[PDB]
RNA sequence: AGAGCAUAGCUGUUGGGACCCGAAAGAUGGUGAACCAUCUAGUAGCUGGUUC
RNA sequence: AUUGGAUAUGCCAUAUAAAGCGCUUUCGAAGAGUCGAGUUGUUUGCAGCUCUAAAUGGGUGGUCAUCUAA
RNA sequence: UUGACCUCAAAUCAGGUAGGACUACGCGCUGAACAAUAAGCGCAGGAAAAGAAAAUAACCAUGAUUCCCUCAGUAACGGUGAAGCGGGAAAAGCUCAAAUUUGAAAUCUGGCAACAUUUCUUUUGUUGUCCGAGUUGUAAUUUCAA
């Protein structure tokens, strides 16, 4: 059992192609999702900072997000992820409020029904 | 803590009754505190506790074999020993 | 203190009784429901008044023989 | 500029928040219609064959031998407790009531 | 509001209720064949919170297998064997007794269009689901070959991956 | 009503959930040589140590036996008397199971063993008391059940770097053999009551 | 080699080829005509989105961005928007406030049954009192609550 | 063979006599069958849809889940439990839930009897909760018929070892 | 008052079918004691050979 | 020619309706021959057999932390 | 009695669906040599399986699964031989059971009638009515993140 690496360069290709079909499908909406920033839960990278999976609910809430609507205008949820030190709401927070700073929302069309 | 006080006390409450022989009490001591100085040496180890042990055993031996029923386990006695037949038998082996 | 005391059942050494009320003795006084009554065992129903609303909106275009129109057909 | 910056440090400075109750810890709450479910089905269903002999155990109050019964047929103390302390609800209500 | 009640009548097996019901549920069972269709199921209650829904395409059918492979995914692979178009859906535990265990197993008709349109149910129509009880993707099945989230839950290791530049 | 035929001495051998297959082994090994040992389950409690007093009631031994299994590598002892009495933590490493080839020595089953113990347990307050407490429990009482009258076996405890060599040690006809029990036994710390209670004595 | 693969080989059926591989092209854009328009054919996405004044990720590059020439007490706070570096991007922001000036009236009228609903409550009712009017069962005959009595008086006002 | 008192009550069942009273004012609740219902409602679509305040429907209460969360409510005044249930275990508890809540009960013959009043093919269970005011001292007699001759007879064989 | 790290080569060594050829196999599964196919590059201190 | 997701715009909308956030002097159901134990096979889990549970409980880790199975 | 309801059957009763083939990848059962190994058997897809924690960890804590790199030939075992961590690829979350719609089974398959619709006279729907399914519970609702 034996495995080769000779689709390497095809397999890069392979994947920037898959992103580009990805950007036209979605054009104005970035072909990545936001993601916070958490730390490394060890003595060794606790000192770190990266990315998480997605923002926790007290997160969306004092940035001033409601939960629902996060999920659409690509902000992502974390339900397991809570925060215990302010400095970790503080520094996803902030991450939130300069994304809706740059973010354009496009309206969409709505029913209005003649009566009510 | 070591509380030498706490400790003497409950040993001495929990003594055991050592006024019985050294037979009918099955305990015995060590004849040079089992003087083992070579600890990683095996065969040093060994030695130094197989005199203690013997010395040991044959006090306790002979004070059985004066008092009724000797210490000693003849072979008449078909008793089932500690390990089973077939692990004697792989003791032996090994 | 336990004495080292050995048990005699140690290991190493009425078919039908009548039926035993004990729970439902006495009449419980309260329900059990805590929640609190909500409107709709109040109000007309919503149910049909969803239907109702679609009967009309099928009566309106045609879409179904009206009362009048079923007893003259 | 929307940018996530990684590396080195964000920061040194700490403050705990009391975290709240998470609703999936609340699992095991004896809920106060299921407590009445559990007891009513209890009489109803009677009582298993050895559960049986267990209470005569206690009315014959060889109470040693009862935890030595439960605990051979359960499997653990603590199962074995909480059954007779279930038994002996059952034997002094049916003693009170009858 | 009874599956409540039917949830604790069905904790206690041993209980007189259950043992008098299990000697005469398994006495009339064994006059039946080893795998015949019911009508609505010994434990309704257990149909209901393994999937069951009364309704048309939804089927069940008790089989009973001897004692002495799991005995459950037993009775998943004969039923589902026995019903060649139904896929099937769960099993649960009915009764039992000194010479064999009687096991119920939910099936759905792929084909009916009370399923198909069924927005919930329509996963199984779906191929990839032919005949899950054949290769080990039902709760049983599962469990029968180790698989979950856990510390206590192959060709990884002989492989030799040699990258293009080593 | 507090038991029938009573005898002074008997072992309440018990082990935590995760215990592997070597540290079975030597659970067999202790429910061997000791004939009055009680096998009992498994606690699903693993620090729940303190409702062992309430095992010990049951089963009615004097000392009780509790085999951890910390991380699956760590082989915990715990020994105590069962009315309050010196609840001492151990560590036992470096086990010798029947199945190995080292032992080839034949004792008899249940005999009297010959309790020898170093002069260094008498030194120390501490090392006295557990000397004491292994001659209690070590030494099979007169009369015990499923044991013989012949002595075959002696247990030799030596005491150095801190920690105790125990050996099992097969009188023959003194050209002893060992019979197999060899291993390092360490203390750890002495309580003054049944799994509970104040720490009395903390090895370093 | 196979069975399968070599009787069609020797047979006279022409192999049924497909004249698809385009190596090199890019997934055309679809989607938002603006950024279409602008779109070059020929740059990547990373390219692209840098040119037009958009973030193509808001997470940090995993590697090393191209250089192509030599390049010489806050909770409460509020990001004041971010200006657009680009016409391009004014030309979408644009387009976000007409669509939004299209879909101003976001006022519902009331339709005859609640129009009548609510005069036959407010007239006896007064136009205050909304939880009294909310507590009357005869007239209120959905037993509506007062929060959604108010709605349907501010509805009817236009 | 012997049997749980839990199920000898079932074979104890209700009387001929009582039996037909209870369905007699059963029958004058009966709940409306699908047709009229679509011809009821119909009425009301056409009065909305030309141009335009009802009173509550007074009916019985079926259904086994309906029906015990009637009675842990306390709102039921009268369970009919049909004594040939298929898996007994659906109605085994209902006694002693019907008992506990003080909720008098009578087990009657046979299920397609009680579907029948229902517009169904079989009904496990019934319960009536309210009456018109007409009726109501017509109501009182059968619960005391019930407690007469389901409460008061039997009783002591309810708890009896069956078979 | 640190001298390594990385790449390439050479020779050496340990594995891998392991310089090439050669010992009855055995096992699984089939066909009508026999026979077939694979696992198999099963096994060697030995034999014969190993190229300007 | 055949389709896909968007835009633009016409018509129809059964809306007496349906959602999100908010506040709670009212509530909050949680998967059993399963977990677990002894024991026996298989290769730690899994399987048979013997028993067989609980409701701040139960599993797992270090009196605590985390998780919420069938 | 009638006749309901339950079971029992049959029919060339309508509408269906299953089998065999392929097997590189994939999911199971099972298996000896020389090792979950060949084989044997069973079941699938364009991927299969897995999957939104009865998961780690002891941290400033992380956060479905899968694959890659490292952790590492490390721990552990006794040569066999990992997992968190970290860094990358990719990302998406959810539906039931357990609640009385009880001021109204609100749910659904099938027959028939017209209306449509098409990769399509070969597809797939709606409306109306009738009959069944269903109250031993089909919709809405709610899934612990609540």
């Amino acid at each position: 059992y034996v495995k080769t690496w000779f689709n390497q360069p095809g397999r890069k290709l392979r994947r920037r192609q898959a992103r580009q079909t990805k950007a036209a499908k979605i054009a104005p909406r970035p072909v990545e999702a936001i993601r916070p920033a958490v730390k490394p839960p060890t003595i060794r990278y606790n000192m770190k900072v990266r990315a998480g999976r997605g923002f926790t609910l007290e997160e969306l809430k004092a940035a001033g997000v409601s939960r629902r609507v996060a999920s659409t205008i690509g902000i992502p949820v974390d339900h397991r992820r809570r925060n215990r030190s302010e400095e970790s709401l503080q520094r996803n927070v902030e991450r939130i409020k300069v994304y809706l700073a740059h973010l354009i929302v496009f309206p969409r069309k709505a029913g209005q029904p003649k009566k009510g | 803590i070591n509380n030498t006080v706490a400790l003497e006390n409950i040993y001495e409450r929990i003594k055991y009754p050592d006024d019985i022989s050294f037979v009918e009490n099955q305990a015995v001591t060590t004849k040079e505190p089992i003087i083992i100085e070579n600890v990683e040496d095996d065969l040093a180890r060994e030695l130094a506790f197989y005199k203690q042990g013997v010395s040991s055993v044959k006090a306790a031996f002979a004070k059985l074999r004066e008092a009724n029923v000797l210490i000693s386990r003849p072979h008449d006695y078909f008793a089932e020993m500690l390990k089973s037949d077939d692990h004697m038998e792989k003791v032996r082996q090994e | 203190e336990i004495d080292a005391g050995y048990s005699s059942d140690s290991s190493t050494e009425d078919p039908y009784p009548d039926y035993d009320d004990f729970f439902t003795n006495t009449v419980r006084e309260t329900p059990l429901s805590s929640a609190p009554e909500p409107k709709r065992r109040f109000a007309p129903s919503k149910h049909e008044q969803k239907r109702i609303l679609q009967l009309a909106y099928a009566i309106r275009k045609g879409r179904i023989l009206t009362s009048e129109q079923r007893a003259e057909r | 500029a929307p940018g996530l910056v990684v590396g080195l440090n964000k920061g040194k400075t700490l403050t705990k928040r009391q975290l709240p109750e998470r609703p999936s810890r609340r699992k095991g709450h004896l809920s106060k219609r299921t407590a009445f479910v559990r007891s009513i089905v209890r009489e109803v269903a009677g009582f298993a064959p050895y559960e049986r002999r267990v209470m005569e155990l206690i009315r014959n109050s060889q109470d040693k031998r009862a935890r030595k019964l439960a605990k051979k047929r359960l499997g653990t103390l603590k199962r074995a407790k909480g059954k007779i302390e279930e038994l002996t609800s059952v034997i002094q209500s049916s003693r009170l009531a009858h | 509001g009874a599956y409540k009640y039917l949830e604790e009548l069905a904790k206690k097996k041993q209980s007189d209720v259950n043992l008098f019901l299990s000697r005469v549920r398994a006495w009339e069972y064994r006059q039946m064949n080893v795998i015949h269709r019911a009508s609505r199921p010994s434990r309704p209650d257990k149909a209901r919170r393994l999937g069951y829904k009364a309704k048309q395409g939804y089927v069940i059918y008790r089989i009973r297998v001897r004692r002495g492979r799991s005995a459950r995914c037993t009775a998943e692979e004969r039923v589902g064997r026995y019903c060649s178009n139904l896929r099937v859906l769960n099993s649960y535990w009915v009764n039992q007794d000194a010479t064999y265990k009687f096991f119920e197993v939910i099936l759905v008709d792929p084909s009916h269009k009370a399923i198909r349109r069924d927005p919930r149910i329509n996963w199984i129509v779906n191929p990839v689901h032919k005949h899950r009880e054949s290769r080990g993707l039902t709760s049983i099945g599962k469990k029968s070959r180790g698989i979950g989230k856990g510390h206590r839950f192959w060709l990884r290791h002989n492989t030799l991956s040699l990258r293009r530049y080593r | 009503s507090a038991g029938f035929v009573p005898i002074k001495q008997k072992v309440l051998v018990l082990s935590s959930r995760g215990v592997t297959y070597r540290q079975r082994h030597l659970l067999n090994d202790l429910v061997s040589m000791m004939p009055h040992s009680k096998k009992d389950s498994k606690l699903d409690s693993k620090d729940r140590l303190y409702q062992l007093n309430e095992l010990a009631e049951l089963y009615n031994c004097n000392n009780i036996f509790f085999f951890e299994s910390r991380r699956r590598e760590d082989l915990y002892l715990h020994i105590a008397r069962a009315p309050n009495g010196p609840t001492v933590k151990f560590h036992v490493e470096n086990l010798h199971t029947m199945d190995e080839l080292n032992m080839t020595g034949n004792a008899l089953k249940g005999s009297r063993p010959i309790l020898s113990f170093d002069k260094t347990f008498d030194t120390a307050p501490h090392l006295k008391v557990v000397k004491e407490l292994l001659q209690q429990t070590f030494g099979i009482p007169k009369g015990a059940r499923r044991s013989k009258p012949f002595i075959d076996r002696v247990c030799t405890l030596t005491i150095a770097d801190g920690k105790i060599w125990f050996r099992n040690y097969e009188i023959r006809e003194v050209t002893l053999i060992e019979i197999g029990p060899r291993f390092v036994m360490t203390i750890i710390n002495i309580l003054e009551g049944s799994f509970g209670g104040p720490v009395i004595y903390k090895n370093d | 080699a196979n069975p399968r693969q070599r009787n069609k080989q020797r047979s006279g059926k022409p192999r049924l080829t497909r004249r698809n591989a385009n190596k090199k092209a890019k997934a055309k854009i679809y989607g938002n005509f603006v950024i279409q328009q602008n779109w070059d054919k020929h740059a990547t996405l990373r390219q692209n989105y840098a040119r037009l004044g958009l973030l193509a990720t808001p997470n940090y590059v995993t590697g090393g961005v191209e250089k192509l020439y030599p390049d010489p007490d806050v909770l409460d706070k509020e990001i004041s928007i971010a200006p657009a570096k680009t016409e391009v991007v004014r030309q979408l922001e644009e387009e976000a406030v007409k669509k939004a000036a299209r879909q101003s009236n976001k006022m519902l009228p009331l339709s005859a049954f609640e129009h009548a609903y609510i005069q036959r409550l407010i007239n006896k009712y007064g136009t205050e009192d909304f939880e009294s009017m909310a507590k009357d069962v005869k007239l209120n005959s959905k037993l509506f609550n007062g929060s959604k009595l108010k709605n349907l008086y501010i509805r009817m006002k236009a | 063979l012997k049997v749980p008192p839990a199920i000898a009550q079932f074979q104890k069942t209700l009387d001929k006599n009582t039996a037909t009273q209870v369905f007699k004012l059963l029958n004058k609740y009966r709940p409306e069958t699908a047709a009229e219902k679509k011809q009821r409602l119909v009425a009301e679509a056409e009065a909305v849809a030309n141009g335009k305040v009802s009173k509550k429907p007074y009916n019985v209460k079926y259904g086994l889940n309906h029906v015990v969360a009637l009675i842990e409510a306390k709102k039921a005044k009268l369970v009919l439990i049909a004594s040939d249930v298929d898996p007994i275990e659906l109605v085994v508890f209902l006694p002693a839930l019907c008992k506990k809540m003080g909720v008098p009960y009578a087990i009657v013959k046979n299920k397609a009897r009680l579907g029948t009043v229902i517009h169904q093919k079989t009904a496990a269970v019934l319960a009536v909760t309210e009456v018109r005011e007409e009726d109501k001292n017509e109501l009182a007699s059968i619960v005391s018929a019930v407690d007469a001759n389901f409460s008061a007879k039997y009783d002591e064989s309810r708890r009896k070892w069956g078979g």
